[PDB]
């Protein structure tokens, strides 16, 4: 029941619609795509990508984590590992 | 000193019990008696000389 | 609304006065400006009374009902804002209303009649008395608000005395009298809307599929703003609507997903969220209660009306001679909707209708 | 005479302490009274 | 006419009845709002209403005309169900609980041998209608309120229940009219002077009265499960808590002090030998005296319910959750073992008569 | 469409009683008129030391209870809005809200120099000069602070003014 | 061990709400005593030369 | 036992209760002969819940701890 | 002060349309000395019953029966 | 004494390179809490409206050097973070704050009557 359902596959196309809908320099993104170099993202440009990804798989950059990430992959890792589903109420669960 | 503006409402509140217990009392009563007199209304509301 | 709403601080009126504003254009600040507003406690009253009072000009407000007017007062600072008690049929209140005023502005108006008022006596006999009172007591500016129908010649009573009302005002006061003719206004409280968002809507099948152009009512006491303070626009006549044609239906099924009253799938039948009746028996309703319910109802009159589309006077003038861009209703629709949202309550999240959510709502309503 | 002064003699002094004493008789007498009242409806009720 | 209206008059006749015996209770009601103000005000050494209505005998109308000419809020029209559902319930369980009250001998709506069971299974109605109030509201303070109002009703409900239970053990009936009759040698305040004191207190916490006012306490949560109502469904829930307050004090005065019976048995029967028992009067007289006792017992009960009021503030909920079950339960527990073996030991085991 | 408007018909306020049905609106008129203002019911709004006058009005030498006044916690429940007290920037936002949520019909009492006009904080950044800048106000009540008198007066010109309301006779003459 | 009333006294007390039959008895004495309330507007209360009002 | 009189005293109760609510909608004057701010339904300022004045964080259906639950 | 004494004396000294006009304005019945009239019409009256408060051994009866001011 | 919600600390930063990441690390909480301004405050807008007016007020402050001056700014953004997020201010502050809105000429002015 509570437990993860995601792939890499399926994180990493998902990661590539969020980013294609700000203005990227380029509409190619994988795994080792940089947001600094190849997207073109200033410090508040990175960071709203970061959040609107966030936005996507309800999980939540650390402070660290956020102010040190360089790839997309990265990013894909991130989310793989951490990602959890929400706690349901009793009644969702057991009925 | 008696405060008889206060004992107001309570008077009323006493005649409150006696309106319900007068119209009971009474005519609970009267009805089962006048419906004791007979089984025709000529002798249940006609009351005789005799 | 602004900082300063004229256009220089020295203004002559049409009869000779040289009016001088003080201020920057707040509260305290005046514009020299005097102005009667008949029908000042009405939906649209409220915001003329608003938008006049709050840059300081003078303004004079006719009344019958006394709990009405106390808000109004809230708009200017002391002394800014006067009430009258007046009656249209009583002529002296009427002419003490207009005695200091260089601006009449007639909102005075109805779509029904009661047991002491016709049609004809508030659109005509009303607009006729306070436009020849305006011109004996030498006010330089009248601005008339007839309907958006307007027609002589039309078959409903509302339309034709209203255009009869335009008629009979230019001949009492004057070639100098500006004539305003409003679409239906969507705002808070707005009738325009209450009627969509009522869920039981008697006969929604006859009644909405009537087709007009929603104009925002702010901008229609905007314009009336740029009307009064600009002689250039005197002997006018001005359509008032917006870009975007809509029928009620189409508003009321846009409604019906805004307030989510569809979560629930047997919820908007059941509730009676539709009403599906003859338009004889319509009429039949309609007539009885014009003599048994103490409240406009729908009448007869408002059931001819929904066969009639808005038809627009392209000869007339309209926001770009006031220099406006009208507003569209699918910016402003939500924001006027909303406290009729059922649940809402932040429980999980607000769905907010952009411009653009509102304009896709409307191809899924017209998609079967 | 020319002013506001109490007088010559001062005023006659006044009550501040704590003035509540007790009333009523001893909790024993209370006590004994309940048990006889109880005592007696009892006695009533078994009459009846 | 005349034979057509004579009969007519007695079709009708005991819908008359009902009507009298329900304005009969509302005027108590009515002017126990303003007796209350009355005699807070003097032991307050104020005076209370006294300019609405000559004496201030009108107060009790225009409290309920201005409110019955209010504004009802609610968040539509067609929420009509949600202030009035809670407000109703209320209202009806407490009226329909006048039914078994007999004002005199036999002089009840109701008449069983479950009539005590029926007065308290209709009073536990009443405090589902007060938690409906609280349907996932929006507002913070009525929701408070209805925590409260729960655990005021696992506090008294108990002890309430078996207080009365008791007296009915004493008579061996469950019928209100029986258990009046029974205390013509004595009433049941001196045998059972602790119960009454008891059922007062389990009274005062039914009823949400002061000092156990925590339900609706103005310094905690404003209005209570009432802070979102008006109009008409303020009236309502106000109407039935006063309603309660007389039925208690009713109730008080039926369980403990003979009911309708008379002080002294000696001037009820001077009074009555001033009438012929052939004519009508005598039973008009009959009812006026025998309520007269009655009301003068509930009256002064209802002056107790005021009376505590302005003499005790208020006592927390959770304080009042320990002391039923750790004092006023061991008690109540305690009597109706004590009594039975009483009875049993004197060979004066109740039996119906 | 022909209309013929009279010319002298006097207004609601002059109006005298003709015809049977005035004298039966206006005694609808009175019966509520007489309910609501011996059902006079302010709500619990002390702000500042107008506030304290405001209690003594309560208190046992005026005791307002006797006039069938009583203070309410809830604007549910009041029909009158005593501002006394001095209204900040910071609160008048509370102070509309708690005044919309009063149903009608409601009235406004602005009571000591502070809710009339500012008074001794006219000039302070922080304070709103006159409540009726925010909310309509019916009867204004002078004083720093208006003695319990002074307010007592203010609430008989209130009452006299309400007693003299004409809302069913309106319709049937005015609608 | 050092409570110089005995349990049966203190019980007595307590069940028998000694004190609050004691606020009980002070708050009817008042019902019988002269109330302070003055009938405004037909009277006014005190008034001094020193005092503040229209100007 | 006779319970006729018992049933039309439920009967009047009932009806009674409709009353109240009944003679309140039928005696209040129209929003029209009052300031006209419209229905209740459209006042959204006033059918809002009551918060003494600031509005806070709406919780209608969280959780409510109970203190007393056990007992 | 309270007490239905007082209340019958005054009534007695008043009589019927005296009292009764305070019956409608003033919630209470009281006589007293007249020590004068205003140019507006309205009478004044000193109290001498000794059971009396402090505050109130002076009143005015204004010329209006409904209302007053 | 306990610290309210979303309570931090005043403290003056010394190094440059510190208050850049605290700055970071403050602007993505107020974008991760946009929904919820909407949500809590019921605005007229959708998020995404929010966060480019978070972005715009940013950006405003984005070319200060001196760091005394970055501490006062950082400290004051920290502050109106804790306000909004506890719905401490009212609905209708947040209201106007989004009602925020070609000059006139000088004749214009002139004609008006200027400043
Ligand atoms: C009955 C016996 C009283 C009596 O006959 O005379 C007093 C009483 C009038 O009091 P009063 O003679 O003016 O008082 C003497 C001086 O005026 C004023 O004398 P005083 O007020 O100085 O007297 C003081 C006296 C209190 O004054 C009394 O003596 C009254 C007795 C009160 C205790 C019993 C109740 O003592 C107290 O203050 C303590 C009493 C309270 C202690 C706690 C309660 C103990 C019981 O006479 C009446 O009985 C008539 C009034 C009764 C009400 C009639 C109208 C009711 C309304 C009907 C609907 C319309
Ligand atoms: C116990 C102390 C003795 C009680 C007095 C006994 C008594 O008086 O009984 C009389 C009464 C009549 O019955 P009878 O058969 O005539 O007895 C012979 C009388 N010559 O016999 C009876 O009817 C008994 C009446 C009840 C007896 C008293 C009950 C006291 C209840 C216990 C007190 C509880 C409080 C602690
Ligand atoms: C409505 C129906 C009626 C309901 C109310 C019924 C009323 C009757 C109540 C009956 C029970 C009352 C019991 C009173 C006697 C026992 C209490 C007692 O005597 O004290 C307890 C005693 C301890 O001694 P102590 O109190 O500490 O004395 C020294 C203090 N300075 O302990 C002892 O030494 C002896 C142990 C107790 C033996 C008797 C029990
Ligand atoms: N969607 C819309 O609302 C449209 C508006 N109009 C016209 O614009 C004008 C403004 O009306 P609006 O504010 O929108 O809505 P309303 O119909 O509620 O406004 C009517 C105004 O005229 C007054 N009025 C009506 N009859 C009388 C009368 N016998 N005596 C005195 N006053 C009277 C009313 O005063 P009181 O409130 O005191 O009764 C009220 O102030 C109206 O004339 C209307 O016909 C036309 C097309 C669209
Ligand atoms: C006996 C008696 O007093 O009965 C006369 C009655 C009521 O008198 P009351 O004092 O209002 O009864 C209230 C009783 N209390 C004072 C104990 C609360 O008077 C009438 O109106 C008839
Ligand atoms: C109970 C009876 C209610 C009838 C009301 C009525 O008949 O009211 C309706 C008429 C019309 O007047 P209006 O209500 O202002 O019209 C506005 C509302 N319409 C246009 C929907 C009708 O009024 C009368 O003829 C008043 C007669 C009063 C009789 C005494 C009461
Ligand atoms: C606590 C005091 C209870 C009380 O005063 O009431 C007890 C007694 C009377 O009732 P009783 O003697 O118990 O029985 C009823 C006795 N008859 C037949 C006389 C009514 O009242 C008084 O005589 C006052
Ligand atoms: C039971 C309910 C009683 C209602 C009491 C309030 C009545 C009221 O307020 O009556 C007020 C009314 C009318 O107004 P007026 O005061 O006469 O003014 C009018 C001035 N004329 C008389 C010079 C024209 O009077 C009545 O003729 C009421 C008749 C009622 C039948
Ligand atoms: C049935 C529902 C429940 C009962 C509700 C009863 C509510 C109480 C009544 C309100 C009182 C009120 O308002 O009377 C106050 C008013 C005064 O009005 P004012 O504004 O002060 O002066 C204005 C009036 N002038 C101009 C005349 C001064 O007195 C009256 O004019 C009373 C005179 C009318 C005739 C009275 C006798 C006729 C018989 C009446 C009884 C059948
Ligand atoms: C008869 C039925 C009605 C009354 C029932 C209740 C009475 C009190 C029961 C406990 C008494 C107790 O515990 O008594 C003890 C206490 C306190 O005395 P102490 O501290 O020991 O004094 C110290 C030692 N001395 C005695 C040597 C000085 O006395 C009281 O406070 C008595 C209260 C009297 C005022 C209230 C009486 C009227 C109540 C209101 C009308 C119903
Ligand atoms: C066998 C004879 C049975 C007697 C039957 C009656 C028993 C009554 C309860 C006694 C115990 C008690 O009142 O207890 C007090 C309790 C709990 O107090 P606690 O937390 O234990 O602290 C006290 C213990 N100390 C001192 C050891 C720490 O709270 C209260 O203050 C409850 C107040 C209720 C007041 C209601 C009065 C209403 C008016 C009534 C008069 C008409
Ligand atoms: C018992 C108390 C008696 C005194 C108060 C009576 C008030 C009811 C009369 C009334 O409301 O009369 C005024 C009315 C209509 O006018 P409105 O104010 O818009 O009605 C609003 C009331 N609705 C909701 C019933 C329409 O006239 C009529 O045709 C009444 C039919
Ligand atoms: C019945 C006994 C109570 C009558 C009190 C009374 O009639 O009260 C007098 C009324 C209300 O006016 P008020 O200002 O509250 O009078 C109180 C005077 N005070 C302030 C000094 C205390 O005035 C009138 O007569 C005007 C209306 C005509 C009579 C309507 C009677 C009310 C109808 C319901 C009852 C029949
Ligand atoms: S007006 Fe005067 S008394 Fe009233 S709140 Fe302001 S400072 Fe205080």
């Amino acid at each position: 029941q509570s437990a993860s359902t995601l792939t890499k596959e399926d994180v990493l196309t998902r990661s590539v619609s969020v980013l294609r809908g700000f203005e990227v320099k380029t509409k190619d993104i994988d795994l080792q795509t940089t947001f600094v170099q190849d997207l073109g993202m200033d410090s508040l440009d990175l960071n709203d990508a970061l959040v609107a990804l966030e936005e996507e798989f309800d999980v939540v950059f650390d402070d660290k984590t956020a102010n040190e990430i360089k790839t997309v992959g990265e990013v894909v890792d991130f989310v793989l590992a951490n990602y959890l589903p929400t706690e349901q109420s009793i009644n969702h669960t057991i009925r | 000193m008696i405060p008889f503006e206060a004992l107001i409402p309570y008077a009323i509140m006493f005649a409150g019990f006696c309106l319900g217990g007068g119209v009971m009392n009474s005519a609970i009563t009267a009805d089962i008696t006048k419906r004791a007199r007979g089984p025709n209304q000529e002798i249940k509301r006609n009351v005789g000389e005799d | 609304v602004s900082t300063f709403p004229l256009k220089s601080d020295i203004n002559i009126t049409k009869s000779g006065k040289t009016l001088l504003s003080v201020g920057q254009g707040g509260r305290s600040s005046r514009t020299g400006f005097t102005a009667t507003v008949f029908g000042g406690t009405g939906f649209l009253g409220r915001v003329v009374v608003s938008k006049l009072a709050k840059h300081g000009t003078n303004v004079v407000v006719p009344f019958r009902n006394d709990r009405a007017r106390r808000q109004l007062k809230v708009n200017g600072d002391l002394g800014v804002v006067n009430f009258v008690e007046f009656d249209i049929r009583n002529l002296k209140s009427i002419e003490d209303s207009v005695k200091y005023s260089d601006i009449v502005i007639n909102l005075i108006g109805t779509e029904h009649f009661s047991k002491n008022f016709s049609i004809e006596d508030v659109n005509i006999g009303a607009a006729e008395r306070i436009a020849k009172a305006a011109k004996e007591a030498g006010v330089s500016r009248l601005i008339h608000v007839s309907s958006y129908n307007a027609n002589p010649s039309s078959s409903s009573d509302f339309y034709a005395t209203k255009g009869i009302g335009e008629q009979v005002v230019r001949d009492n006061f004057g070639p100098d009298a500006t004539i305003v003719r409003p679409a239906p206004m969507y705002f808070r409280n707005s009738p325009f809307l209450n009627e969509l968002l009522q869920i039981k809507a008697l006969g929604g099948n006859v009644i909405f599929k009537k087709e007009v152009y929603p104009v925002h009512a702010l901008q229609v006491g905007e314009a009336i703003e740029r009307i009064a303070f600009d002689d250039a626009t005197a002997g006018q006549t001005y359509e008032l609507f917006g870009k975007e044609r809509y029928s009620k239906k189409e508003l009321r099924e846009m409604i019906k997903h805004i307030i989510h009253i569809g979560q629930r799938g047997y919820y908007p039948y059941s509730a009676g969220f539709y009403l599906p009746a003859p338009e004889p028996f319509l009429y039949a309703f309609a007539l009885i209660r014009q003599y048994i319910s103490s409240q406009p109802r729908f009448n007869v009159d408002q059931l001819k009306r929904s066969h009639i589309n808005q038809e627009i006077d392209q000869s007339a003038k309209t926001f770009t001679d006031l220099g406006m861009v009208p507003d569209e209703l699918s910016e402003y629709l939500y924001r006027y909707v909303k406290p009729h949202i059922s649940y809402t309550s932040q429980t999980q999240n607000r769905t907010v209708y952009s411009k653009e959510d509102i304009e896709k709502l409307r191809d899924y309503v017209n998609t079967p | 005479a020319t002013q506001d002064l109490p007088p010559i003699s001062g005023y006659a002094p006044i009550q501040w302490k704590r003035n509540l004493p007790s009333r009523g008789f001893r909790p024993v007498i209370w006590f004994l009274g309940l048990c006889t009242a109880t005592g007696y409806g009892f006695y009533q009720i078994s009459l009846a | 006419m005349l034979n057509n209206l004579f009969d007519f008059i007695e079709y009708i006749e005991y819908w008359l009845i009902i009507v009298a015996f329900v304005a009969s209770v509302l005027i108590v009601v009515a002017y126990l709002t303003v007796a209350e103000r009355k005699t807070m005000g003097y032991m307050q050494r104020r005076l209370g209403p006294n300019a609405v209505g000559y004496y201030g005998v009108l107060m009790a109308v225009a409290d309920a005309l201005k409110l019955l000419s209010k504004e009802i809020v609610l968040p539509h029209n067609g929420d009509i169900i949600y202030v009035m559902s809670g407000p109703l319930i209320s209202l009806f369980s407490v009226l329909l609980s006048w039914a078994v009250i007999p004002f005199g001998p036999g002089l009840s709506l109701l008449d069983s041998e479950y009539s005590i069971i029926y007065l308290l299974a209709s009073g536990s109605i009443g405090v589902f209608g007060t938690v409906i109030v609280g349907w996932m509201s929006n507002s913070k303070y009525t929701v408070l309120a209805t925590v409260r109002t729960t655990a005021q009703l696992i506090s008294y409900e108990l002890v309430l229940t078996t207080v009365v239970f008791i007296i009915a053990l004493i008579v061996s009936s469950l019928n209100i009219n029986v258990i009046i009759e029974s205390q013509y040698n004595i009433w049941y305040i001196i045998p059972f002077f602790p119960l009454c004191l008891i059922f007062f207190i389990s009274a005062l916490a039914e009823t949400a009265r002061p000092p156990f006012d925590n339900v609706e306490a103005e310094s905690e949560l404003v209005s209570g499960h009432m802070t979102e109502l008006s109009a008409s469904p303020f009236v309502i829930f106000f109407l039935s808590e006063y309603c309660s307050m007389v039925l208690m004090s009713t109730l008080t005065a039926i369980f403990f002090f003979g009911g309708y019976l008379p002080f002294s048995n000696t001037i009820h029967h001077l009074i009555l030998n001033l009438f012929d028992q052939h004519s009508i009067y005598y039973f008009i007289i009959e009812g006026i005296l025998l309520s007269g006792y009655l009301a003068i017992k509930a009256n002064f009960f209802m002056f107790s319910f005021v009376w505590i009021r302005a003499a005790a503030p208020r006592l927390r909920y959770d304080l009042l959750i320990l002391f039923c079950w750790y004092v006023l339960l061991p008690i109540v527990f305690a009597i109706v073992v004590f009594a039975p073996g009483i009875l049993y030991c004197f060979d004066a085991l109740p039996v119906i008569i | 469409y022909s209309s013929d408007l009279p010319t002298d018909i006097p207004v609601l306020s002059k109006r005298p009683h003709t015809n049977l049905l005035d004298y039966t609106f206006t005694t609808f008129d009175k019966m509520k008129n007489w309910a609501r203002k011996s059902s006079f019911w302010p709500m619990t709004f002390g702000l500042a030391c107008c506030a304290v006058e405001m209690m003594h009005v309560s208190a046992p030498r005026y005791d307002q209870d006797r006039l069938g006044i009583i203070f309410r916690a809830s604007p549910r429940q009041s029909d009158i809005m005593i501002v006394a007290g001095t209204v900040t920037n910071k609160m008048a936002p509370a102070l509309r809200q708690v005044y919309d949520q009063m149903p009608y019909p409601r009235w406004v009492i602005s009571m000591g120099s502070c809710a009339n006009g500012g008074g001794y904080y006219h000039y302070s950044y922080s304070v709103v000069r006159g409540v009726d800048r925010i909310v309509p106000v019916d009867i204004y009540v002078p004083g720093c602070p208006p003695t319990s008198e002074a307010l007592m007066y203010g609430v008989f010109q209130l009452q006299k003014k309400m007693m003299d309301g004409q809302t069913h006779r309106m319709w049937y003459r005015s609608y | 061990e050092e409570s110089s009333e005995s349990a049966l006294s203190k019980a007595t007390k307590w069940y028998l709400l000694s004190e609050i039959f004691r606020g009980l008895y002070i708050t009817l004495e008042m019902y019988f005593r002269a109330p302070y309330t003055i009938y405004y507007p037909f009277e006014k209360g005190p008034v001094s030369p020193r005092f503040r009002g229209e100007h | 036992m006779l319970q006729d009189l018992f049933n039309n005293y439920v009967i009047l109760v009932g009806i009674l209760g409709l009353i109240f609510l009944g003679v309140n909608y039928f005696i209040v004057e129209s929003p029209r002969m009052d300031e006209n701010n419209g229905n209740i339904s459209d006042y959204i300022e006033k059918s809002g819940p009551f918060e003494c004045g600031f509005s806070s964080f709406e919780q209608s259906h969280n959780p409510i701890p109970i203190a007393f639950i056990l007992v | 002060s309270s007490s239905i004494q007082r209340t019958l004396r005054n009534l007695w000294k008043n009589g019927f349309k005296k009292s009764f006009k305070q019956l409608q304005g003033y919630n209470d019945i009281k006589s007293g000395r007249l020590v004068g009239t205003d140019s507006f019409g309205n009478k004044f009256y000193e109290v001498d019953d000794p059971v009396e408060i402090h505050m109130r051994t002076r009143f005015v009866e204004y010329t209006g029966f409904w209302r007053q001011d | 004494t306990n610290p309210t919600a979303f309570a931090q600390t005043t403290r003056y930063v010394k190094d440059s390179t510190e208050m850049r990441t605290l700055v970071l690390n403050l602007y993505r909480r107020y974008l991760r809490h946009s929904r919820g301004f909407v949500n809590n405050y019921n605005l007229d807008i959708p998020a995404s409206q929010v966060r480019t007016k978070i972005r715009q007020e940013f950006e405003r402050q984005r070319f200060v050097k001196d760091l005394p001056l970055k501490n006062v700014l950082y400290m004051k953004a920290q502050m109106e973070f804790q306000e909004l997020v506890n719905f401490w201010k009212q609905q209708c502050h947040v209201m106007q704050y989004f009602e925020s809105i070609k000059g006139d000429s000088f004749v214009q002015k002139f004609l008006k009557g200027a400043q």
